């Protein structure tokens, strides 16, 4: 969620993702921890026996056959962590994640109930306004010549500079907002 | 109770469970949602756009 | 305050079902390096066995005790 | 609800706690900055299980794209702290 | 074994032969696609984080989609034998079918009333 | 009150009671508490209100309409005569609607009153509802949204001519 | 029961049709068969507000059970005997209906026997 | 592999800012600045306001606006058994016959 | 009626002789007071309808339509103020005068006793309506919308004019009361069948009937909000009101002449309601929803039963308040982000909790939640159509399912889900905007309390 | 549950009824005990399977 | 306005230079871009995108249009509103679409067939019909008191 | 125990 | 609300109340089941004897001899 994906997954990335899925669906079948631990070790041994395959073309074929095997032995209803995509609590608190720019419409009688909070908020707004022009210039300066581009953003190189495009990350609502 | 109590104890033996077609029916709710909730809204929503509105 | 975690050196799989799993794995040349991470689930207050009769018959003893006292009343009020 | 809020020191203790129960790591040479591959000599398959043990410990998932970059216990601690809005 | 895709149950990526292709022609396409996405993402974020923005962010893709599904329809319509046959059947077909359902039913109901074998017992409101 | 002739109610027949058990009946005591705490203060408020009403006694009257010539006695195109006849017919049609409502009200009250005996003890109310419904259908069924005295008369004459034809063939 | 696996999975001519009972004339085999007696009058059942399902040949025992329940209120456990009396009467009525089913099953057996001799 | 040295640096700078923003979300002691009998009695006073007083209004409506109009409150008839006495008239219902008794 | 019409005419000098800072406060306040006076028409203690003079009358059909017309004028003024606040003073006064002109014309239209008077006022309304759409609409398609609206009406209205002249030449009058009493059966000739269509088409185009409805989605998407309010609430009801007045002289040909129009309406109401499931433009969605509702009005007037006329009268009033409310609700988001695309603004319940409540009630009204007058009208229409032919319930049943689907679809899409948080210009709801919603919804609830007032002529 | 369910099972056994309906109603009644045991076995019995921080 | 005619959907692209201009309009690659077949059904040059619901978009990526799981600027599928996550799902299932349809309608057909079997082979108890007094309660069931009923007599067995 | 600011829309209006 | 302290990887400390109340209700269930089964056993095992049709004499059923 924090890192953007690359253009393509390397062969190693695809194998390690199948390994994590395979164990997790095994855990859903086994349920009991002792049974899962037994079969988790048997599962690792199968990934190890072909760890040092240097053919590549055979390694890619071994990945194909494992993925086909995974789909047939897939658990129909795998365990999902409650806050994960498809979990029971997924997006449960989105109706409470009010963006910070809503406070700009608060009435003065509303703001007067938090005199200290709205003084600090002014400092964060002043900090944001001063840094913007430098942030834009840095991204313009650091553009590569060849068109190949990615979603990764640079850090602040100089001193007193903030990393470009930080406001929507730093000031985002809390996971448990209220 | 005895049948279920027996079948549940067999879940502790170190033998891997497989997905027989009868359990998949039970787990996926006879596939009634996985079919009806896809085909029916798709056909009716497609007609609303392609035929009623556009044609 | 600050939660203090139990000493990690106590989580040993000796005597637990996870030891039986280690025997079976050792036959084919494997061992589970995470077995101690699970050992807390099998020892301490979580050690034991929960039989289905014990869950169903919870409260049977004093339910049956009160049953004969109440039966004693009915064989005396009459 | 009844669970206490997480803390930076509390997350660190439980992250090192889980690693101390991993037989492929000697507890004595483990520090927050121990690189799993270089300093500790673990392969990539091992790092998948370390993350899977972290998710079980804290009861939340780490997406694969983010999990593949966590190569020392301090990275794990930092990730959990930013996910759960821990700040002190 | 084997999974057979359907339009409403598609093929997983892991089972897709085109996901395991590493030819430099494909990898160049994949890199080119990400460059488009990354440039679009940068343009969006510069607008999004700009502290002088006073209004919402205009979305040219959404305007194109809503335009394509309304004003652009008729200029790009061509009467063809398939259009014409479909239009006539969809437009008039149901009208004719329902005419005979109601006409046939109402003719029978009147036929029974004239000759007394329609049981109107307590029906006083209509 | 109301007219016991328009809205008839059978006399009540409530048993003794004859309690066997020695336990106290909670409904009996709750009713006594209710009759003191609730019923008694409410009656005093009502009696005060009724005393005020008698000091300002006013009256109102039910309006009487003299009969006017029927649509049968109107020359066609005579709008002045048609209007009065048509307005008379609308007044009668409305009163017929309320007569239907009274008969259905008796039927519903009797069914509830008879309970498990309704299939036997509602025979007279069910027959009156059947007769009065037949008569209603003959006057008004199939006139349509533009119902009127002229259409009602045309409907009657059409029925009379058919009755006459059937009788003549006999 | 056994009666179902005989009507099916076997011949049916000797097994009763549950809707066509009693098929044979009532006097057949009984010289002066007595009509069933009904204790409760039509007025009594009407006044007790018995439902038509409840107005059978045991209604007199039902009427005391209802009478006892009203008098024994709020003690709702005091009608055990009257409930037992009503249940038992309904039990005998049910057995009576079991006798009728058995009577027809035997008469159809006799019909099959005496028809075989005829031809 | 792990974070590039640039990714490590960026996450550190955002981490410093985010943790300062989250610290700033805490309220001070005075915030929010808001401008300014036994048990069972609380059960008693609720009863008067939310049972007694509404019951006076409901009873008034039922007694003097519903019970004064035909067929607005229609009850089924009470059960009359052999041997009862009817208060309105005084008649006694004749007893039932004899069965004669039976034993289980 | 003169004690209602004359004060309405005095709103025009009041608009033009007021100071720039007092115009809105003045005209709105007296417009409310004129709505109060129109309630005098509800004082009906007998079954003789009010004939004030040879020229103006009022009966249980026109009285609700006159009062609803009078109520809409203040509501339209409040709706218009915010988007006119950049126009200069004379342009604001010109706009108000157009709104008053419709109010005057429509009140006279519903109280006219003579059919050519009805026709002249019926046609006069096009002028202020066209001016509002084309001078103050926002997009370049407002000019095409003006052409469709004007000429769909006019092509149908010319045959109506011929039929009215023809009836008058034959009878000697177009007075409605005399036409009612002296009506005689028509012969079922080809000439009389063309007479039936000439009398009906203009009213059917105005409803609009399915097939000739394309002018209405165009007119709503392009009109300003006060134009949408009057068009959906009152102007469509001229067709239904016209059909009820004139069908008294068309018997018995409506028994067979109605079949193609019952079929178009009963099938058409499914086509237009199903369009609402896949409509990207919120105003267009509400507009197609109206076509579906007015299809029911067409069907029930065509079958000419006491229940069908009563269900149509209730639905006419209920739809008038409900659809006007929905246009106002949609316009409040548009005035903030200046788009009608439904899927653009999302999760708005997060930031406009009370406006979301108004959204929910408008949506619940629209899908006919009992005991609302919305449901009451649709229910009695369903009962009358079932009597006409028991198979009508199949098409009714489909439309009821689809109406719930799109009504809740609009709420879920716009009010729920995650907030589209790039929209930092989502200013809090105006007091005026929240007041406007309440002025729609309180009468709907009050009319649900006392539904005798909108039963029409047959009950 | 006994004071209603037992009478229901009595009534179905002793009435003129579709025989497939009778059978699957009894099969579903034993299946009720089975999924009740599923909750009891996996929730109340067996060993802990929840995260280690217990609050 | 911002949308000039060169930025809005147009007619079907007839030349490879028009295909390239259209792909640039929709933020696509010329190799990826393809319009709908020229049928005169109003699609013009709008891109014909793959028929996958938004359920299949990566649920961990931080989409600009979060709920839609779309990024800002990328071309929108023609049937997006049919494919939103509240509506039609096309995502892969653990069991083949054909197998689910066979099992579901196999189960339904079997049960319907065999309710019919239970209808022609009912279950009943070996008991005679229930008996009621007074000509089978002729008066209580609503029978006309005047007309004498047909007598119904029950015996003691 | 720490109390945190809860961001809300302007409910004054 | 008693503010139980959280525990890590160990069985927690149970208050007396939740143990006693949990034990009382379980006991109440078993007292009722036994007390009822003592007094109303026929409701589970049946009360009236089910007759055997075959042992009804032909004289009871009025079967005339063939
Ligand atoms: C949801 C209601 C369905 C949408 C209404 C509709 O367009 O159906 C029209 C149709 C008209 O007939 P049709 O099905 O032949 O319309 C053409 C459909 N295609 C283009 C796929 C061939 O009526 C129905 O049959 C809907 C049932
Ligand atoms: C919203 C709905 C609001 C409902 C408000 C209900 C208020 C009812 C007011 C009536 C109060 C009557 C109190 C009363 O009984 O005594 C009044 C008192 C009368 O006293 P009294 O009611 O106690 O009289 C006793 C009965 N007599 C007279 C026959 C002996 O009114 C007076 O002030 C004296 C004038 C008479
Ligand atoms: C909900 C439906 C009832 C609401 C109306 C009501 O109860 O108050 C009106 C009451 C009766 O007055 P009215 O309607 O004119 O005629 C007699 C009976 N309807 O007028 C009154 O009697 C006022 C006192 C009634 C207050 C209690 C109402 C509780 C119900
Ligand atoms: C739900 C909670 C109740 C809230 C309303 C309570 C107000 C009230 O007292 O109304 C009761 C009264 C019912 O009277 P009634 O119709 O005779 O009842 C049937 C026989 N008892 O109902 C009424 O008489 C009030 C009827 C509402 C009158 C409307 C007031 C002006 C409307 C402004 C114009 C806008 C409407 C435009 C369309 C109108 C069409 C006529
Ligand atoms: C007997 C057969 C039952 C037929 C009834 C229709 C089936 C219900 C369809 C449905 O519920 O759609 C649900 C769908 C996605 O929901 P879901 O599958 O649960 O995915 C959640 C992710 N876990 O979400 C949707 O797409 C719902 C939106 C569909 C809106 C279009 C429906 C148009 C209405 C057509 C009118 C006819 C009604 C259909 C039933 C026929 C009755 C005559
Ligand atoms: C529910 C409402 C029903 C709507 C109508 C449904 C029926 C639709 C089918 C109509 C069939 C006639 O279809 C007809 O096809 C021809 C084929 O070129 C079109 O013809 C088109 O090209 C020709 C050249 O050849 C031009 O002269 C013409 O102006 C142009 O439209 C006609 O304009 C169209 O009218
Ligand atoms: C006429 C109605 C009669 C109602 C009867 C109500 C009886 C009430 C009895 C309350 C019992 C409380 O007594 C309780 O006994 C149980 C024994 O189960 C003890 O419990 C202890 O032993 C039991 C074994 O039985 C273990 O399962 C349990 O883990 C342990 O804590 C509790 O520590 C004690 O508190
Ligand atoms: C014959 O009497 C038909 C009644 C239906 C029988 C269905 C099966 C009931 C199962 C009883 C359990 C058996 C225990 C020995």
């Amino acid at each position: 969620a924090f890192c953007a994906p690359p253009a393509y997954l390397t062969h190693q990335q695809k194998v390690l993702r199948l390994y994590k899925r395979a164990l997790r669906h095994l855990e859903s079948w086994c349920i009991h921890r002792d049974k899962y631990r037994y079969f988790a070790c048997l599962m690792r041994a199968r990934f190890e026996e072909h760890k040092n395959e240097k053919d590549m073309m055979r390694a890619t074929q071994l990945l194909r056959e494992a993925e086909e095997e995974f789909w047939q032995n897939q658990h129909p209803q795998p365990y999902i962590f409650p806050d994960s995509p498809g979990g029971t609590s997924f997006e449960r608190y989105e109706c409470y994640k009010v963006p910070e720019w809503c406070l700009d419409y608060w009435h003065p009688s509303e703001k007067a109930m938090y005199p200290d909070y709205f003084s600090k908020r002014e400092q964060w707004k002043k900090l944001r306004m001063e840094s913007w022009d430098r942030e834009v210039k840095q991204l313009q300066e650091e553009t590569s010549p060849d068109g190949i581009m990615t979603e990764a953003l640079p850090p602040a190189r100089r001193e007193g500079d903030l990393p470009p495009l930080w406001w929507h990350i730093v000031t985002r609502p809390r996971e448990r907002p209220t | 109770f005895l049948i279920a109590l027996e079948l549940n104890n067999l879940t502790m033996k170190l033998s891997m469970n497989k997905a027989n077609p009868y359990s998949s029916f039970s787990t996926l709710l006879g596939f009634f949602p996985s079919i009806i909730h896809r085909i029916t809204p798709m056909k009716s929503l497609n007609l609303s756009l392609k035929t009623s509105l556009t044609l | 305050g600050k939660m203090e975690l139990p000493d990690y050196r106590q989580w040993k799989i000796e005597g637990t079902p996870l030891e039986t799993v280690q025997k079976k794995l050792a036959a084919r040349g494997l061992r589970d390096p995470w077995a101690r991470n699970e050992a807390w689930r099998y020892m301490g207050g979580f050690a034991g066995n929960i039989t289905f009769p014990s869950v169903i018959l919870k409260g049977f003893k004093w339910g049956f005790a009160a049953f004969v006292v109440a039966l004693g009343a009915e064989y005396f009020l009459d | 609800s009844d669970a206490p809020p997480l803390t930076l020191d509390g997350i660190k203790d439980r992250v090192l706690y889980v690693l101390k129960l991993y037989d492929k790591i000697d507890p004595e040479k483990l520090s927050v900055n121990s690189h799993f591959m270089k300093d500790l000599g673990l392969d990539s398959l091992d790092q998948v299980e370390i993350i899977m043990a972290m998710e079980d410990e804290f009861g939340f998932e780490i997406p694969d794209i983010d999990a593949e970059k966590l190569m020392c216990p301090q990275e794990i601690v930092d990730y959990i702290a930013d996910k759960k809005d821990v700040y002190e | 074994s084997k999974y057979k895709p359907a339009p409403l149950a598609t093929l997983p990526s892991t089972l897709d032969p085109a996901e395991y292709d590493v030819s430099p022609e494909t990898r160049r396409a994949q890199v080119e696609r990400l460059s488009i996405r990354a440039r679009l993402k940068r343009e969006y974020l510069l607008q999004y984080n700009d502290p002088k923005r006073v209004s919402h962010i205009e979305d040219p893709a959404l305007i194109r989609w809503t335009y394509a599904r309304s004003a652009n329809i008729y200029p790009n319509f061509r009467p063809t034998p398939k259009n014409s046959l479909l239009g006539a059947v969809a437009g008039f077909g149901p009208l004719i079918f329902w005419y005979y359902v109601f006409k046939t039913d109402r003719d029978r109901k009147e036929r029974l009333i004239q000759e007394g074998k329609l049981d109107r017992k307590f029906n006083i409101s209509y | 009150s109301w007219d016991k002739d328009v809205y008839p109610e059978p006399p009540s027949r409530t048993p003794a009671p004859s309690p066997q058990t020695s336990l106290p009946n909670p409904i009996t005591y709750l009713t006594k508490a209710y009759d003191l705490v609730v019923d008694w203060p409410v009656t005093l408020v009502r009696e005060f209100i009724e005393r005020q009403h008698a000091k300002n006694r006013t009256y109102y009257y039910h309006r009487q309409y003299r009969r006017v010539p029927d649509i049968t006695e109107c020359k066609e195109g005579d709008v002045l005569c048609i209007y009065e006849a048509e307005m008379q017919w609308r007044r009668d049609f409305k009163v017929d609607q309320e007569i239907m409502n009274i008969i259905q009200e008796r039927l519903k009250a009797c069914q509830q009153r008879e309970g498990e005996n309704y299939q036997q003890n509602c025979a007279k109310e069910l027959e009156q509802f059947t007769k009065v419904t037949k008569a209603y259908q003959d006057r008004y069924l199939d006139l349509g949204a533009y119902y009127s005295a002229r259409k009602c008369l045309a409907k009657q004459k059409q029925r009379m001519l058919e009755e006459r034809k059937a009788a003549r063939q006999e | 029961g056994a009666h179902l696996t005989r009507r099916y999975l076997w011949d049916a001519s000797v097994e009763p049709d549950p809707e066509k009972i009693p098929s044979f004339p009532p006097d057949l085999g009984f010289p002066e068969r007595k009509e069933r007696v009904m204790v409760a009058t039509q007025q009594e059942m009407m006044d007790a507000q018995l439902t038509l399902q409840q107005r059978d040949y045991c209604a007199h025992y039902l009427i005391r059970l209802l009478k006892c329940k009203r008098d024994s209120f709020p003690n709702f456990l005091a009608c055990k005997h009257e409930q037992h009396d009503w249940d038992y009467c309904e039990h005998l009525d049910y057995v009576k209906r079991m006798k009728e089913f058995e009577r027809e099953r035997r008469l159809l057996q006799r019909k099959k026997r005496r028809a075989l001799k005829e031809a | 592999s792990g974070y590039t040295p640039d990714e490590k640096l960026r996450l550190q700078q955002l981490r410093e800012l985010r943790r300062r923003w989250l610290k700033d979300q805490e309220l001070s002691p005075r915030e929010p600045v808001l401008p300014p009998v036994f048990k069972a009695y609380r059960s008693s006073l609720f009863a008067v306001s939310h049972v007694l007083i509404p019951m006076w209004f409901v009873h008034y409506y039922v007694k003097y606006h519903m019970a004064t109009k035909p067929y607005t409150i229609v009850s089924s008839k009470p059960r009359i058994f052999p041997g009862d006495t009817i208060l309105e008239t005084g008649e006694v219902i004749p007893p039932m016959r004899d069965f004669p008794d039976q034993h289980h | 009626m003169l004690k209602i019409i004359l004060p309405s005419l005095m709103l025009l000098p009041l608009t033009w002789l007021s100071s720039p800072k007092k115009t809105w406060t003045n005209v709105t306040s007296y417009s409310f007071l004129i709505s109060l006076t129109s309630l005098t028409l509800l004082w009906q203690t007998d079954e003789n309808y009010k004939n004030f003079s040879n020229m103006f009358s009022s009966d249980p059909l026109s009285t609700p339509l006159i009062i609803l017309t009078a109520w809409l004028l203040p509501l339209m003024l409040m709706a218009s103020q915010n988007h006119l606040k950049k126009d200069n003073n004379v342009l604001q006064k010109l706009y108000i005068s157009m709104l008053i002109s419709l109010q005057i014309l429509l009140i006279m239209t519903f109280s006219a006793t003579e059919l050519i008077m009805f026709y002249i006022l019926f046609e006069a309304t096009l002028i202020p309506t066209l001016i509002i759409i084309t001078r103050w609409g926002n997009q370049t398609e407002r000019l095409n919308a003006g052409i469709y609206f004007l000429f769909y009406t006019l092509i149908g209205s010319i045959p109506l004019l011929i039929a009215l002249i023809l009836i008058q030449n034959h009878v000697g009058t177009l007075n409605l009361m005399i036409l009612s009493f002296t009506t005689h059966t028509l012969d079922a000739s080809w000439s009389n069948n063309l007479l039936w269509l000439a009398c009906m088409m203009a009213f059917l185009i105005k409803m609009p009937l399915y097939g000739v409805h394309l002018w209405l989605p165009k007119a709503h998407v392009e009109a300003p909000i006060a134009g949408s309010m009057i068009l959906a609430a009152i102007l469509l009801k001229l067709g239904s009101y016209g059909m009820i007045r004139i069908s008294i002289i068309l018997d018995p040909l409506t028994k067979y002449m109605a079949y193609p129009f019952i079929l178009l309406s009963l099938w058409g109401m499914i086509m237009t309601s199903s369009i609402c499931l896949r409509q990207t433009d919120l105003k267009s969605l509400i507009a197609y929803s109206s076509v579906s509702h007015m299809a029911l009005v067409i069907a029930s007037i065509m079958i000419q039963t006491p229940w069908s006329f009563m269900g149509a009268t209730m639905l006419m009033i209920a739809h008038g308040l409900t659809s006007s409310l929905l246009f106002c609700l949609a316009n409040s988001n548009y005035e903030r982000i200046h788009s009608r695309t439904m899927i653009m603004a999302r999760g708005l319940q997060m930031v406009f909790p009370l406006m979301a409540t108004w959204w929910l009630m408008a949506s619940l009204a629209n899908l006919a939640l009992p005991p609302s007058i919305n449901l009451m009208g649709e229910l009695f229409i369903t009962m009358s159509l079932f009597s006409w032919s028991n198979f009508t319930i199949i098409l009714m049943g489909i439309n009821i399912i689809i109406t719930g689907m799109y009504s809740m679809y609009m709420i879920i899409t716009t009010q729920r889900g995650k907030l589209t948080n790039h929209m930092i210009n989502l200013q809090p709801s105006h007091t005026r905007e929240l007041t406007l919603m309440a002025l729609h919804m309180i009468p709907l609830i009050l009319l649900t309390t006392s539904p005798k007032l909108i039963t029409g002529l047959t009950m | 549950g006994f004071y209603s369910k037992d009478l229901i099972i009595e009534a179905i056994n002793t009435c003129n009824t579709n025989a497939w309906a009778l059978l699957i109603t009894l099969i579903a009644t034993s299946m009720t005990a089975m999924y009740s045991m599923r909750i009891i076995y996996f929730v109340t019995m067996t060993k802990p399977r929840f995260p280690p921080l217990i609050s | 306005f911002h949308m000039t005619k060169d930025m809005l959907p147009g007619s079907y692209p007839r030349t490879p230079e028009e295909r390239a201009a259209a792909a640039k309009k929709y933020n696509m690659r010329v190799e990826d871009y393809e319009p709908y077949p020229d049928d005169g059904m109003g699609y013009g040059d709008y891109p014909m995108l793959p028929n996958r619901s938004q359920h299949e978009r990566d649920p961990w990526y931080q989409w600009d249009h979060s709920e839609l799981r779309m990024n800002w600027g990328e071309p929108i599928h023609w049937d997006l509103d049919m494919y939103i996550r509240n509506r039609v799902d096309t995502s892969p299932t653990p069991v083949s679409w054909d197998v689910m349809c066979k099992h579901l309608f196999g189960f339904v057909a079997f049960m319907v067939f065999m309710f019919w079997v239970g209808h022609v082979f009912p279950s009943y108890q070996p008991v005679g019909p229930k008996q009621y007094p007074y000509n089978n309660l002729y008066l209580e069931r609503g029978g006309d008191p005047t007309k004498e009923p047909e007598p119904v007599v029950h015996y003691d067995i | 125990g720490k109390r945190l600011f809860v961001v809300k829309p302007s409910l004054y209006y | 609300g008693v503010h139980i302290q959280p525990r890590y990887r160990e069985f927690p400390q149970l208050t007396r109340s939740q143990v006693i109340q949990g034990e009382f209700l379980s006991s109440l269930m078993w007292f009722w089941i036994l007390w009822r089964f003592w007094h109303d056993s026929d409701a589970v095992l049946g009360h009236f004897s089910y007759p055997d049709p075959s042992q009804w004499t032909d004289e009871e059923l009025g079967i005339p001899p063939d």
